[PDB]
């Protein structure tokens, strides 16, 4: 983001006055003379300029990886991030690496209270009992019961701490202070 | 400000403990001192020997079930000479009448330096987690295989630990920002004034008599004023940081039906019951305030940078 | 009239943990202003952290729930420590100490109730600013 604004003001005023008076009288010989001349000029000048530039930059990067032995997995991690040179041997090693230590990708879900063994001592009553528990558990504590953050910050819950992830252009906790900040300009004459 | 520590509200002597043989002169902390003044780390609590007056009839029986151990725990069903190390190196296996039947035939290497020590005593007001507050070596029955890890090796999962995952998760994040501010102002003012005046008068008279007079006068003036003003300011701000976490392993301690160590059990056995805040605050620092139900072995690094102009 | 003023502020912080001490801090020296990320050090860091790991994410649980059941006086001691753990976190903390100045985040490190002052401000108690302020005297010099 970038912003620029320019303003230039120039003002000039000139005004002058001119006056010429001459009187001559004659009247035995009598001579009377008079001469009055007035001159006055006035000039005024004013100048103003405005020059304000503002620019903002935001950049965010994130990545994640999992699976395979720790040697081959993170060798792929270091070379993928800004490496720009994809290797042929590391991906083949990654193929054999993930064969030893895999991890979940897609997971189909099923409730536990359906897994309780049948024809037990009190299987059925405990089954519906845990059914009430699993329904209450997901509805007991969650983001739904916590408080809403500010500026549309996505609220999370990590072991009691009900923090909210604030957007990129905004500052941290509670999303209170903006940190855009705002430009302040004072054209006052300096005291000293 | 040399703020002192108002840290001596004393309480009344409570009743003596017959079995524990201790008194409970109580206390409380009120003021720390926010500035460079007198530091006061005086711990809360006080003990005293006292002659017991109650007969102390209550005692801890040896679980009335099976063979008592040398420290206070009990065999559930198969803690006999079957290679189950619970009490000592040869405390439980001291008497071996039958053949030393191995509990597991397959070769499973013991959990070396891994999440085996799954107990942690992190203090919410203190710092990083503490050591294990409970015994994490005892196992109940048939070995539970842990066929996972980087290499081809079999580890053991103790009966105290409910789960032990070997997921080698890895992630990282980076951010950057740039702020720019600029302002400039120019001003120019000029003033100019000019003044000129003339005055001429002549007189002559001749009606012998003669007369002649001539007056002359001039005037010159100008005043030039000049003003100039300039202002400029620039501001720049940069904020960028990065963080990375290389996850190694994850565990979940079993919440209930878990075994404890002989040191912690002896502390709970030799523990008051009349709300001894002094010893409880002392016992609180020994094993932390709250333990970890689930942890994440590994390591993380972070980098933070700031700039202002 | 000619008056120029310029201010600059820079701050840096970093941390690391886990792995053997040799490979861990070899990563530390090369990451800080190194600008040349190596291939072998991160692979060594992978095998390094396998030997000595450390906590990353920690799920919490109170201790008074861990007390063994059917003991001598387990129940009464359970609620007794429950009153203790509740009083402990509420006995001494930043909440009971005094507030610092200029929004300085107050910490507590073994009695010393110091407050972390912002970057543009000076140290303890956040009293003196250290921006400072420019002073100008156009008076004629005496000698
Ligand atoms: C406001 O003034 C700045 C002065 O830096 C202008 O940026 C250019 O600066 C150079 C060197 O100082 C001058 O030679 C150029 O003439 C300036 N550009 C222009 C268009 O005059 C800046 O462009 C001005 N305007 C704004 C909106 O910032
Ligand atoms: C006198 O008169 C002349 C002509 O009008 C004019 O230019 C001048 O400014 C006047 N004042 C003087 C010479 O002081
Ligand atoms: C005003 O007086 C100054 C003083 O020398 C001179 O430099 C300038 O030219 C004068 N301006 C006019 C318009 O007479």
């Amino acid at each position: 983001a970038s912003m620029k604004r320019k303003g230039v003001e120039l003002k000039d005023i000139k005004r002058c006055l001119g006056y010429h008076l001459d009187v001559s009288l004659a009247f035995s010989e009598i001579s009377v003379g008079a001469e009055f001349n007035k001159d006055d000029c006035v000039k005024r000048g004013e100048g103003r300029a405005v020059n304000i530039t503002s620019e903002n930059l935001i950049d965010d990067v994130v990545s994640l990886i999992r699976g395979g032995t720790r040697k081959y997995a993170f060798e792929l991690k270091e070379k993928l991030l800004r490496g720009t040179v994809i290797d042929v041997t590391d991906f083949v090693n990654w193929a054999s690496s993930i064969n030893d230590a895999p991890v979940l990708i897609s997971q189909k879900l099923s409730p536990i209270y359906n897994l309780v063994p049948v024809k037990m001592k009190n299987a059925h009553l405990k089954k519906q009992n845990l059914e009430r528990a699993i329904e209450d558990y997901i509805n007991e504590f969650s983001v739904r019961k916590c408080h809403t953050c500010q500026n549309g910050g996505t609220v999370i819950l990590m072991d009691g701490k009900c923090l909210c992830a604030c957007p990129f252009k905004f500052e941290g906790i509670a999303c209170e202070i903006s940190k855009q900040k705002i430009s302040e300009g004072l054209p006052a004459l300096e005291f000293p | 400000s040399h703020i002192d520590c108002r840290m001596s509200p004393w309480s009344e002597w409570s009743q003596c403990d017959p079995c524990l043989r201790q008194m409970f002169r109580s206390r409380s902390i009120e003021v720390f001192g926010q500035f460079n003044g007198k530091r006061c780390t005086d711990a809360v609590g006080d003990r005293r020997q006292c002659v017991p007056t109650e007969p102390c009839e209550d005692a801890e029986d040896d679980c009335g079930n099976d063979f008592q151990c040398s420290t206070g725990r009990c065999i559930k069903m198969r803690l006999r000479c079957n290679g189950d190390n619970d009490c000592g190196d040869f405390s439980d296996e001291d008497d071996c009448e039958s053949e030393p039947r191995p509990p597991c035939r397959d070769r499973v290497v013991e959990e070396s330096e891994l999440a085996r020590t799954a107990g942690y005593g992190i203090n919410i007001l203190g710092m990083d987690p503490l050591s294990t507050p409970f015994d994490n070596e005892f196992y109940n029955g048939l070995c539970n295989r842990d066929r996972d890890g980087n290499t081809l090796t079999y580890y053991r999962r103790p009966w105290n630990v409910a789960s032990l995952i070997y997921e080698t998760k890895g992630e990282k994040n980076f951010r950057t920002e740039h702020y720019e501010e600029q302002i400039e102002a120019f001003k120019s003012i000029i003033q100019e004034k000019t003044s000129n005046f003339n005055a001429a008068i002549s007189l002559k008279f001749t009606p012998s008599l003669h007369g002649k007079g001539s007056f002359r006068f001039s005037y010159s003036k100008n005043e030039t004023y000049q003003l100039f003003l300039s202002y400029s300011s620039k501001k720049e701000k940069m904020f960028l940081h990065v963080k990375g976490e290389i996850h190694l392993g994850r565990f979940v301690m079993r919440n209930r039906d878990v075994v404890l160590t002989t040191t912690f059990v002896d502390d709970i056995k030799a523990l008051p019951t009349t709300y001894e805040k002094g010893e409880y605050f002392a016992f609180l620092e020994t094993y932390g305030t709250h333990y970890s139900s689930s942890g994440s072995l590994g390591g993380l690094y972070e980098l933070i940078y700031v700039l202002d102009k």
